[PDB]
C-alpha cells in the first residue's frame, strides 16, 4: 500500500504548487489505485471467514495470483514473497539444525514420532514428493 | 604406566592447545558478522550456541588434569589394591 501513501503526498506538492485543481484532476491521479485496492480487499476477506490457519494463508494468495489484472498481480506476488521468507526460514531449522520452531502454526511437518506430514496443509504448488525428501533430512539429522 | 605425569610436556600442549580455539575464534567474529549482516542472523536463533562452544576446551584440560593428581599423584589404584587385599581378603596369607 505503500506507493498509494506516496501518490497522495504528491497530490499535496501540485496543489501547493497551485491553488485551484479540480477534483476531476485527483479521480485521474488515484484512479490506478481505485482498481488494486478492491480486489486486496477479498484476499483478505477470504482469510478472515474460513480462519485460514498457518500455511494455508500461503495457497489462498497464490490462487489469486492468477489474477487477470497485470498490476493485482504483481502487487500480490510481492506479499508472497514476505510469506515465503517465514517458511523458508522455519525449514531453515528443521533441516538444518533438525529442530521445528513452531507454537500452534506449522510447516507442513507435526522421536521418530511427533515427526510427520500435515497433508491438509501442505501448499498444493510444493510437490508431495519434495516434501518426503525434507522429511527424511530432518529426520535424519534429528537422530544422530 | 608411568608415562601420564609428564609435568613438562602438559604445559606446550596448553599455549597450543588454547590457541586452536583462537583459529576458530578467529574466523567466527568475522562470520558473526556475516551471519549478522546475512537476514540478521542467516542460521536459527538458537544457533547462537556456536559462540559459547569454546568452553569445552577449558573442560577437556580440567578433567584430564584432575584424574592424575587424583590418579598416579595420589597412586589411588594402590589404596583400591590394598582395600581389596586387606579388607575383601585377597592376599591368601594375611587372611
Amino acid at each position: 500500500l505503500q506507493p498509494y501513501r506516496q501518490a497522495l503526498l504528491d497530490l499535496e506538492q501540485e496543489f501547493l504548487g497551485d491553488p485551484h485543481l479540480s477534483i476531476s484532476h485527483v479521480n485521474y491521479f488515484l484512479d490506478q489505485f481505485q482498481l488494486l485496492f478492491p480486489s486486496v480487499m477479498v484476499v483478505v476477506e477470504q482469510i478472515k471467514s474460513q480462519k485460514i490457519h498457518g500455511c494455508q494463508i500461503l495457497e489462498t494468495v497464490y490462487k489469486h495470483s492468477c489474477g487477470g489484472l497485470p498490476p493485482v498481480r504483481s502487487a500480490l506476488e510481492k506479499i508472497l514473497a514476505v510469506c515465503h521468507g517465514v517458511m523458508y526460514k522455519q525449514l531453515s531449522a528443521w533441516m538444518l539444525h533438525g529442530l521445528l520452531l513452531d507454537q500452534h502454526e506449522e510447516f507442513f511437518i507435526k522421536s521418530l514420532k511427533q515427526f510427520s506430514l500435515r497433508v491438509e496443509i501442505l501448499p498444493s504448488y510444493i510437490p508431495v514428493r519434495v516434501a518426503e525428501k525434507i522429511l527424511f533430512v530432518g529426520e535424519s539429522v534429528q537422530m544422530f | 604406566m608411568s608415562e601420564p605425569p609428564i609435568a613438562h610436556l602438559l604445559r606446550p600442549v596448553l599455549p597450543r592447545a588454547f590457541a586452536f580455539p583462537v583459529d576458530p575464534q578467529v574466523q567466527s567474529a568475522a562470520d558473526e558478522t556475516a551471519v549478522q549482516l546475512s537476514e540478521l542472523l542467516t542460521l536459527p536463533v538458537l544457533m547462537k550456541r556456536s559462540i559459547t562452544a569454546p568452553l569445552a576446551a577449558h573442560i577437556s584440560l580440567v578433567n584430564k588434569a584432575a584424574v592424575d593428581y587424583f590418579f598416579v599423584e595420589l597412586h589411588l589404584e594402590a589404596h583400591y589394591e590394598a582395600l581389596r587385599h586387606f579388607l575383601l581378603m585377597e592376599d591368601g596369607e594375611f587372611a
